[PDB]
């Protein structure tokens, strides 16, 4: 039987939340992961740090998409990541696409994925999630959008920033080096610069994961017919395409 | 740290889940019990401790069947013991309701198993306090299955648990090393009365009983019946040869 | 203190009863590997039967999951077999509701999700288990899936699992470095598991018999285990090479 | 509908028509109403087409967990899965079943469900509309341990005779032969058997 | 079993308080400062943002404000995963009292109804208490402009001018110095203002640090959220910063 | 009897020149017994207009579950909803009730915010949306209604002309139904801009 | 409703009318009746207009959390063993007849489904009112081994029959194709045989006709 | 000791503390002595007081006409016991027309106990039973301890000082097995043996309690007067 109706994740007498201060310990111990937000798009990057060089690195794909146009990348624990990208995706169509037949709003996906980590950090027999995400997503009333979304449940927009290990640098470096005239294209490139040095091995194609929320891509919808269906705006970048980008460094 | 021991499904830095040895050791103090597969059965053996003479001989029976061709002995809590064969007797109920067939031995086998394996994953229940050596004749022969408090179970030629199960299981080798073509079901069961009365010395102190049962292809007709009678005390007096 | 016996934080991040886990994992002593052929997968593993009195073959840690994905555990044989018969309730579940034969990487996410949830709730214990999927994926070809305590699950060109897993993997990196190419260019399934043996007893360096060893071989829409005397016929065709 | 499923020397041969109706008008004319719901073991639907749709995919789970689970089922404990569906759900179900199956101890063997869930080992077992029309030619004709040939010609003309009489069997003639050397499937056009 | 882990969030210490609602007040006291005003004609919530960055998106951000329904806004200090959890709450308590009596909720029976849902973790269900304090701002018909402060213990109180959140001392004295009865909204913006200025933490008090709205009156009751323009503009209107 | 023909009323809606209308009939009645002269059929949330014909209750409760609803929208989103995502919100709330429906014909008119676009759709008791650019008719005069939209009804109409249009589709409808009329009102809604018009009929 | 389905070589084509009636009314002069379960998985309904809509909009969004979950393209078997035990749950009361086609990673595919559960194959479906009509076209042209514009042109022959001569359908004619490896190919009003003719009067009313009560500007702010 | 706070826990020795303490209840309960024939089968209670004021509390329960038990320990536990085994013989009789056997009635009480000795909350049961009863196999005496193991045997004694009749009876086991159809001195046999575990105190008439079940005698309880003639 489930002997755990109490709350895991109790206030200290100093104030604190262990757990979620343990999460979050968890999460700056995990692989580097930014975003940049453009003016015609945003960038999220991270690096596929793989265990094995035996492993394919294609299966572990750390950028995973959520709605057509938002897509989403993590530092900290992966199957923690994977439940919270499925989870995300349900939500997308029950709270929000089987009401309403459009997908969500960034602010709302992201709302619902911190309503769920909240009750990760509240819920009886449970530890909270030892993730950090970014979400970056696009919709009609808001534009483009950049959102991180801890272990807590607390989010919050930026205009650019990291998660992970060289999350202090990497945002420094993107304090110093984002403005708003950026385009896409200037911020893919201020993201591979970023990541260039929080990636001590091998830095190509293959070891890095890169998507983008940019413009739709018809393309990639599979079908035409619909003049309203524009087509699909997060579009993971290929091995091939990030090499392009590097050798013009 | 410590404490590791005091919860059930807590995982030891090297792996281990203490509760399940304490359930081991509550079983290697139970009385003896052993199965021996032979060519066309099966026999089931187990020593009862006559604690005194106000014991009703031949009532108290520990040997137990499931369904009407499985039989299962278990040394440790029998109490657990018996919970454990009620369980197995739903599974064999259900499964003779939905497919039909009887229970296959390898079937019953992994419902046992699992049975016994879920109750090492909650610290809000105990591991059986029971090892249980049960079997039978299905549609593939004879099989025999040794289950441990751990939900591990395996196939054996000859099975023993219990306080002698040492002396028992030297004694089973010899058999398989003796006789590697296998035993017939009556040879069997006077070998299994010889091996409880030779693993009865780690015992030697207080009287004890011998109780038989088997399930041969040939002289049971794939049903389990205790051995009584004239064939129980042929096995006891070979037995008692075999002693002295 | 408490923190070390549930399935909760670490003032360092860490989830002690997962790596307490992973270490139940090397308990049973028992070496295993994968490797994918042109149009097949083979599973290796190593088949230790201590007890004169045991039926050896009962003693299996291969187990055949659907018609087409095998899955071979590295761990305690209870936990395994929890494991395996999830894995075989899960794939016929999809076969139903779906329409077509699991697939092995969507089983491997199902079990590693099921991982998931045991490191995040604290009533269940996490299950002492890795467990390798092989299949021929109608849409893959040759796949190895592999699944921990941790609930993480990835893909690979071959792995290994067990104590010894680094030297047969070094040796699998090596040969594959060599090689060029990630996967073994033979055309028969029986020189796939020629080559896997070739390959155990050059990393482990032991020899083995027919009694030493347990084969599952995945081919298109078919997986099965071969018996002493087909490993006794891979064993005897290894000797002229 | 029109099914009947005859077992012989070899093994078994399962016979079914091919019309399904929405009462006088032919919904479809090239049914295939014979569903394997394991390698050697098949079955012929008749009556509700969704309830013996639903029926038998759920006796194909249950048949591909309990393979994967205890090895390969027998033909009676599949009938006695279909035994189970039809007869705890005989309120809310339309389906008349032929089970034949073939294993190497058995041979071929033939159970019949009908309405109210009872089943019934058979010889051979004709069911359906149709099977109304041919119970005496039927009665008259089978033989025990016929041959391939002429068990494929006693199906072949009991068939043609229902779908002769019953407007509601019609179509092509489909048979799965379930022997040792496994699974043949034969097609019998209108064009063929009519002449009969 | 599972006992020895619980940690008995619903229990009383021996002098008659309750841990875990003392520890979130504890938390909550490291939170960003808000400020709420009632003037004779209207109500002021400030508040000042503790995460900041030169990278914070502020045009898309809602860390302290927060609409309930068209006449009442909360200011939020603590976390603010249960502030939104509390809130939803709140806003579908609101037009649940809306759909059965078709008329918009008075201030005090959301605030009550709120303060309950607090409570009820702090006496049963073994879970912790929202480490989130709220200072809820008002109009209804019956009693006019109202404000009111709720703590995790689930007591909720009113007021003429409260904080909650860091410095709620030195705030507290602040606002005793300089309000007074008679006082206009502009003249409450004023002095929240210079109360947050006074007790910040950071150098100076820019735009970028602090959200901002007024609940003020056409005969109307119009609820502004002050974007980064209208708080910069008052800014340089009240002389905290020029240009 | 029948719970969609109790209580009887008409709405109308049509769509021109970057304009929509929408007018509904004002009778409340019990059967034969008129009771209410001004109950009027048509709510607006935001810029969205919703007619509603059928049983008086379900009227007012989807009023007032969509009113819940939007304000909730509102709340989460920070802007209003738009008449084709309320559309569908209309839809999915009444498939909700897909075994117990309300006995309802919602009517759906606006104009976009974003696109200017006129809007206009149509649903029955269990939401089924009509998409059509031109009309749409609800009410136990549906078929009259129909009559006169086919009729009178051409495409881009300036808010003067599109008013006299609609206003003599509503009235000449009413007239020939028994459980209509006793009254009218009209939308003219442009982008900037909503007029309410009461009409003159027949009070009988 | 009239709507068909028609393998060709290389992939399969649905097509469907634009007629909604309710009863005798025409209620949608142009209703949309090709619904996309996913890129290259169609299906034409009948029926209950709001439950062949609404059932394949839930089967729609299934397979597509489906599909990434799998990464995997959906499989037309998916959705017609979803969308079947949903009917067969509710055992004819969900009145929606559809015919399911696509293109998968294992071909093209053509099914239909019925209200309480059945599912059919074939190389040329039927199903609505105009059914029978479209289905005697049907049996009378179709062979094996089309080409894309001969099953185009069959499938709208189809249509077409059931259009003149069944009440339940008419206006346009709406289709969708889905060849193995192209993206699937929307014709909105591939046909449009009935188009109103012009009216003899323009019925527009002098401004001031209707007589007006009590006028007033709405706040919508 | 670590190990003794619920009844999932195991010892390292093997042990289950709680279910230790549970008999240990029963060691601290008052004396009551069972024993049969081949026709009869008699329960002897000495009932305990609280002090001279004290109404010697009920400790034989009857099951039913066929069937009955006494009690050491815990009278609550008892009870609870007690009605089980009623509802089970009531079950048995009113669904097969059939007396409940003396071992499936062991059986199922020995179920019902074990149930306890392994899940988290709650307790095993602090009583010992002797069970006396005629059936379609003769007459029957069990023994049933909290642990869950039941026990049919020839006599025994439960409670304190409960090895002085138990030796008693291990003595007199070939004399009162042969007392076939004499009930009165099958009575007077088992009165003996719990005289036998007396240490200071004396057989009265308020402390008595006698229970009796046979071949052609249902089970039946003699209090006060009754038992005069046997002390
Ligand atoms: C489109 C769904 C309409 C439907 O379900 N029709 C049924 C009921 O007539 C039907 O076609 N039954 C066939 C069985 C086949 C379908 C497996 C049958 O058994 C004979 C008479 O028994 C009639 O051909
Ligand atoms: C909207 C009014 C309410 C409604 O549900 N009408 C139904 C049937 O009255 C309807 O329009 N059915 C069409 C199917 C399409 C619209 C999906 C159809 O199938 C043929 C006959 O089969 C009728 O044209
Ligand atoms: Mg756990
Ligand atoms: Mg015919
Ligand atoms: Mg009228
Ligand atoms: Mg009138
Ligand atoms: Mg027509």
């Amino acid at each position: 039987t489930d002997r755990y109706s109490f709350s895991l994740t109790t206030f200290s007498p100093s104030g604190k939340l262990g757990q979620i201060d343990y999460a979050l310990t968890a999460v700056k111990q995990g692989v580097t992961s930014l975003g940049i937000k453009a003016t015609n798009g945003v960038v999220i990057a991270t690096e596929k740090k793989s265990s094995s060089p035996l492993a394919m690195s294609e299966t572990l794909s750390k950028v995973s998409l959520l709605t057509p146009d938002i897509g989403a990348v993590y530092s900290g624990m992966g199957p923690d990541y994977r439940v919270l990208v499925d989870k995300s995706r349900k939500v997308a169509h029950t709270s929000y696409k089987r009401i309403y037949g459009e997908y969500p709003p960034t602010k709302l996906l992201v709302s619902e994925v911190a309503k769920i980590m909240q009750e990760a950090t509240q819920s009886g027999g449970v530890r909270p999630f030892g993730v950090s995400l970014l979400i970056a997503g696009h919709d009609e009333f808001n534009g483009f959008s950049l959102y991180q979304v801890d272990p807590s449940g607390s989010y919050f927009p930026w205009k650019a920033t990291a998660i992970g290990k060289g999350s202090v640098a990497a945002k420094t470096f993107l304090e110093k080096r984002w403005n708003d005239e950026l385009e896409l294209e200037d911020a893919i490139h201020i993201a591979l610069l970023t990541l260039k040095e929080s990636v001590e091995g091998e830095f190509n194609g293959d070891t890095i994961e890169l998507a983008i929320i940019g413009d739709e891509n018809p393309d990639l919808l599979g079908y035409t017919g619909i003049p309203t269906d524009k087509g699909p705006r997060f579009r993971k970048l290929t091995s091939q395409e990030i090499n392009d980008r590097l050798e013009a460094l | 740290g410590t404490g590791y021991d005091l919860s059930n499904s807590v995982f030891s830095p090297d792996g281990r889940n203490f509760q399940v040895e304490y359930a081991v050791k509550a079983v290697e103090n139970g009385t003896t019990s052993i199965g021996i597969k032979c060519n066309d059965g099966v026999v089931f053996a187990v020593e009862k401790l006559i604690t005194s003479k106000l014991l009703v001989p031949q009532k108290n029976v520990k040997i137990q069947v499931v369904d009407r061709h499985i039989g299962c002995v278990y040394s440790g809590l029998i109490p657990d013991g018996r919970h454990l064969v009620n369980r197995g007797r739903e599974e064999a109920a259900s499964f003779k309701k939905l497919y039909k067939t009887p229970i296959p031995i390898p079937a019953f086998a992994d419902r046992l198993g699992q049975y016994v394996q879920a109750h090492t994953l909650y610290n809000s229940v105990r591991p059986f306090g029971v090892s249980t050596i049960f079997g039978g004749v299905d549609k593939n022969g004879a099989h025999l299955y040794m289950l441990e408090p751990s939900g591990s179970y395996w196939g054996y030629k000859g099975a023993a648990t219990g306080k002698g199960r040492q002396s028992a299981k030297a004694e089973l080798e010899k058999l398989v090393d003796h006789h590697p073509e296998g035993l017939s079901a009556r040879e069997a069961v006077k070998q299994a009365a010889k091996i409880i009365y030779l693993a009865h010395e780690d015992n030697k102190e207080k009287d004890f009983e011998l109780e038989i049962s088997w399930c041969s292809l040939s002289e049971t007709n794939g049903l389990h019946k205790f051995v009584k009678g004239d064939l129980l005390q042929e096995a006891i007096d070979f037995a008692q040869k075999e002693i002295n | 203190g408490y923190d070390r016996h549930i399935t909760i934080f670490s003032p360092e991040g860490r989830l002690y009863q997962v790596e307490y886990a992973f270490k139940a994992t090397n308990q049973t002593n028992i070496n295993s590997l994968a490797v994918r052929g042109k149009d097949c997968t083979v599973v290796i593993s190593q088949k230790k039967v201590p007890d004169k009195l045991l039926d050896p073959t009962t003693v299996s840690y291969i187990f055949c999951i659907s018609r087409t994905i095998g899955m071979v555990v590295n761990g305690p044989i209870p936990d395994a077999r929890n494991a395996a018969l999830r894995a075989k309730a899960e794939a016929a579940e999809f076969r139903y509701k779906y329409g077509y034969d699991m697939p092995c990487d969507v089983l491997a996410k199902r079990m590693a999700n099921l991982s998931q949830i045991y490191t995040q709730r604290a009533y269940m214990r996490p299950l002492g288990v890795i467990l390798t999927f092989v299949s021929v994926d109608e849409e893959l070809g040759p796949s190895i899936y592999k699944t921990d305590p941790a609930g993480y699950y990835v893909g690979y060109k071959a792995t290994a699992t067990g104590p010894k897993q680094q030297e047969i993997t070094t040796n699998l990196e090596n040969h594959f470095k060599k090689s060029k190419i990630d996967h073994i260019n033979e055309e028969s399934w029986e020189k796939v598991v020629e080559f896997a043996i070739t390959h155990m007893i050059d990393a482990l360096g032991t020899e083995f018999s027919k009694n030493d060893l347990e084969v599952g071989v995945a081919t298109k829409d078919k997986f099965f285990t071969l018996s002493a005397e087909n490993i006794e016929e891979r064993l005897v065709a290894i000797a002229e090479q | 509908t029109s099914i009947m499923a005859v077992t012989f020397k070899d093994g078994v041969i399962l016979g079914a028509d091919s019309r399904t109706t929405t009462g006088a008008y032919i919904a479809n004319r090239v049914t295939d109403k014979l569903t394997r719901v394991h390698d050697k073991i098949w079955c012929c639907r008749s009556g509700s087409a969704a309830d013996t749709q639903a029926i038998a995919d759920i006796v194909q789970y249950h048949l591909e967990l309990y393979t994967s689970q205890y090895g390969t089922p027998s033909t009676e404990t599949a009938a006695s899965v279909f035994k189970e569906l039809c007869y705890e759900n005989k309120d809310n179900l339309t389906a008349g079943i032929i089970v034949a199956g073939y294993d190497d101890k058995n041979k071929g063997e033939v159970y019949t469900i009908p309405l109210g869930g009872s089943v019934h080992k058979l010889p051979y077992a004709i069911a359906g509309s149709g099977s109304t029309f041919i119970y005496g030619y039927c009665d008259k004709n089978f033989r025990e341990n016929m041959s391939k040939e002429e068990t494929v010609d006693f199906i072949k003309h009991s068939l043609s005779q229902a779908i002769k009489w019953d407007g509601s069997s019609g179509g092509v003639i489909r048979m799965v032969v379930l022997t040792a050397a496994g699974v043949e499937r034969l097609i019998f056009y209108p064009d063929e058997y009519e002449q009969l | 079993g599972s006992r020895r882990y619980d940690s008995r969030t619903t229990i009383f210490s021996p002098e008659g308080r309750l841990y875990q609602v003392e520890y979130a007040l504890e938390s909550i006291s490291h939170a960003g400062t808000a400020i709420g005003i009632m003037a004779s004609d209207g109500i002021v919530l400030a508040a000042e943002r503790k995460v900041t960055s030169t990278l914070l998106e502020q045009d898309t951000s809602t860390e302290k404000l927060y609409k309930l329904n068209d006449k009442i806004a909360v200011a939020v200090a603590g976390l603010t995963a249960d502030a939104e959890i509390l809130i939803n709450t709140a806003r579908i308590h609101a037009q649940n009292y809306l759909k059965t009596y078709n008329e918009d909720i008075p201030v005090e029976i959301l605030v009550r109804r709120l303060s309950d849902i607090k409570q009820g973790y702090t006496q049963h269900g073994g879970l912790r208490p929202f480490g989130v304090s709220f200072i809820y701002a008002g109009y209804d018909d019956r009693y006019g402009y109202q404000l009111y402060t709720s703590n995790p213990s689930g007591n909720y109180t009113g007021w003429k001018a409260i904080s909650v959140g860091a410095n709620t001392s030195a705030a507290q004295t602040l606002l005793q110095m300089d309000y007074k009865d008679d006082m206009k909204v502009d003249d409450a913006i004023e002095l929240a203002l210079k109360t947050l200025s006074k007790t910040t933490d950071s150098s100076a008090l820019t735009y970028d640090r602090l959200e901002f709205a007024t609940i003020r009156k056409d005969g109307e009751v119009y609820q502004k959220i002050f974007k980064p323009q209208e708080i910069k503009d008052i800014l340089v209107k009240t002389g905290i910063t020029k240009k | 009897s029948d719970p969609s023909s109790i209580n009887g009323g008409i709405v109308v809606a049509m769509t021109g020149k970057d304009c929509v209308a929408i007018a509904c009939d004002l009778r409340l009645g019990s059967q034969s017994l008129g009771v209410s002269n001004k109950f009027e059929k048509i709510f607006h949330y935001g810029h969205v207009f919703l007619g509603i014909t059928g049983l008086a209750t379900d009227v007012t409760t989807l009023n007032e579950m969509f009113r819940y609803k939007t304000n909730l929208y509102k709340l989460k989103e920070e802007r209003a909803i738009e008449p084709e995502t309320f559309t569908q919100l209309v839809s999915s709330s009444l498939y909700e009730r897909r075994f117990g429906p309300y006995f309802v014909g919602p009517v759906v008119a606006g104009i976009n915010s974003k696109s200017g676009k006129p809007f206009i759709a149509g649903f029955d008791l269990i939401g089924c949306i009509d998409e059509a650019k031109d009309f749409i008719v609800s009410g136990t005069a549906s078929d009259q209604l129909f009559g006169m939209c086919e009729s009178l009804y051409e495409p881009n109409l300036e808010p003067e002309d599109l008013f006299e249009t609609i206003s003599q589709a509503l009235l000449n409808a009413a007239d020939r139904d028994a459980l209509s009329g006793w009254g009218a009102v009209v939308y003219i809604i442009k982008k900037d801009e909503v007029v309410k018009r009461y009409l003159k009929m027949r009070q009988d | 409703t009239t709507i068909v389905g028609v393998k060709f070589n290389n992939g399969v084509v649905i097509a469907a009318d634009t007629r909604s009636t309710q009863g005798p009314i025409v209620a949608d002069k142009n209703c949309a009746k090709l619904h996309r379960i996913s890129p290259k998985i169609w299906c034409a309904g009948a029926g209950t207009a709001a439950d062949t809509e609404a059932v394949t909009q839930l089967i729609g969004s299934n397979i597509e959390l489906h599909s990434l979950y799998t990464s995997r393209e959906p499989r037309v078997v998916s959705a017609l063993q979803m969308l079947k035990q949903h009917l067969f749950k509710y055992q004819g009361h969900i009145g929606a007849y559809l015919i399911v086609a696509g293109v998968d990673p294992t071909g093209s595919h053509l099914f239909s489904i019925h209200a309480h559960g059945s599912t059919d194959v074939g190389y040329y479906l039927s199903l609505g009112s105009g059914s029978l009509a479209a289905m005697a076209v049907l049996e009378s042209h179709w062979k094996q081994d089309l080409t894309k514009e001969e099953a185009i042109k069959l499938a709208s022959d189809a249509i077409q029959a059931g259009i003149w001569n069944d009440l339940g359908s008419g206006s346009n004619v709406d289709v969708c194709v889905m060849e193995i490896g192209k993206d699937a190919e929307y014709l909105r009003n591939y046909l449009t045989p009935n188009v109103r003719e012009e009216k003899q009067k323009s019925y527009k009313f002098p401004r001031g006709t209707t007589a007006v009560l009590k006028e007033s500007i709405v706040n919508i702010c | 000791n670590n190990y003794d706070g619920d009844t999932v826990t195991f010892s390292p020795t093997g042990r289950l503390f709680q279910v230790e303490y549970a008999l240990e209840a029963i060691k601290q309960g008052s004396v009551t002595v069972g024993l049969r024939s081949n026709t009869h089968a008699v329960l002897v209670a000495l009932k305990r007081n609280a002090d001279e004021l004290s109404s010697y509390q009920k400790k034989i329960i009857k099951c039913d006409e066929h069937m009955g038990l006494s009690l050491a320990g815990l009278a609550p536990d008892a009870r609870v016991l007690s009605n089980y085994l009623r509802q089970q013989c009531n079950y048995s009789s009113l669904v097969f027309n059939r007396k409940l056997a003396v071992e499936r009635a062991g059986h199922l009480l020995c179920d019902k106990a074990q149930k306890n000795t392994q899940s988290y909350g709650g307790r095993p049961y602090g009583v010992g039973l002797l069970i006396i009863g005629y059936d379609k196999s003769g007459a029957h005496l069990l023994e049933f301890q909290p642990s869950g193991n039941v026990t049919e045997l020839y006599g025994t004694a439960i409670g304190a000082r409960s090895q002085g009749a138990k030796t008693y009876l291990e003595r007199t086991l070939d004399t009162f097995i042969k007392i076939d159809g004499n009930p009165d001195e099958l009575i007077k046999a088992g009165v003996e043996a719990i005289s036998q575990s007396l240490r200071d105190e004396s057989l009265t008439v308020d402390n008595l309690s006698i229970a009796i079940v046979g071949k052609d005698t249902p089970f039946t309880i003699y209090d006060g007067e009754a038992v005069a003639k046997y002390i």
